[PDB]
């Protein structure tokens, strides 16, 4: 098990852009978090990364594809609970990039949360463009009152 | 990586690695003191002692010759 996780974790880390620094979800990241507990110390790839330009997705979600893994949760979210079919999962192997075919904001309410859905930085909030980390921001358990779901 | 940044043209294997860095050269350095080499080649008791009481003995011969010159 921990020889398929750390094999799995060098494959994600392979293709993947050293965005680290730059990423919007440096701190707050599952494949930092994952190859930093379960991913090997060292990776053996030193080759020509690939690298995939960045989709307009709205004022809202940042997009650097280069970054996402492809892992497919945003195009199931948006397909399923958001509801709005936009994203998608176009091409295959490696060359496979998500998002919007046509240049498409996501013209969908309830797809801000595609970003904690996002378990990588390549989808972040464009309005928390950088403005903070994962670990200087003091968090409270408020609740919202713009809509009365609360 | 750690191939790519210790490259060495060639040398067909990961081991072979430059590997240059600091150390002893070969044959070490030279056999270091640290003992305490402090020399005792000084007067000795004596010597000291005589040449004090030659001149307490002549000098004082001095004193009084030159005592008996200013009387
Ligand atoms: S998602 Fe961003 S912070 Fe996480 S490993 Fe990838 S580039 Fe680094
Ligand atoms: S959720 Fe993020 S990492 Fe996963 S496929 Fe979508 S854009 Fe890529």
């Amino acid at each position: 098990a921990k020889k398929a996780r750390e094999g799995v974790m060098e494959f994600l880390l392979m293709n993947h852009p050293l965005d680290c620094p730059i990423c919007d979800q440096g701190g707050e990241c599952d494949l930092q978090d994952q190859s930093m507990a379960f991913g090997s110390d060292r990776g053996r790839f030193t080759e020509m990364k690939r690298s995939v330009v960045d989709k307009n997705l709205g004022p809202l979600v940042k997009t650097v594809m280069t970054r996402c893994i492809q892992c497919t949760r945003c195009v199931r979210f948006a397909s399923e609970v958001a509801g709005v079919q936009d994203l998608g999962i176009l091409g295959r192997g490696s060359g496979e990039e998500i998002g919007t075919y046509v240049e498409k904001l996501m013209t969908s309410e309830l797809s801000g949360n595609v970003i904690d859905i996002c378990p990588v930085g390549a989808l972040t909030s464009k309005p928390f463009a950088f403005k903070a980390r994962n670990w200087e921001l003091k968090a409270t358990e408020t609740i919202d009152v713009s809509d009365a779901v609360g | 990586t750690e191939a790519m940044i210790r490259n060495k043209p060639g040398m067909a294997s990961v081991k072979d690695m430059p590997l240059l860095q600091d150390g002893p050269p070969p044959g070490g350095f030279a056999p270091v003191r640290y003992a305490r080499r402090i020399s005792n080649t000084g007067p000795s008791a004596m010597a000291m002692f005589l040449a004090v009481s030659g001149a307490f003995a002549w000098g004082m011969y001095q004193v009084g010759q030159g005592n008996k010159i200013r009387r």
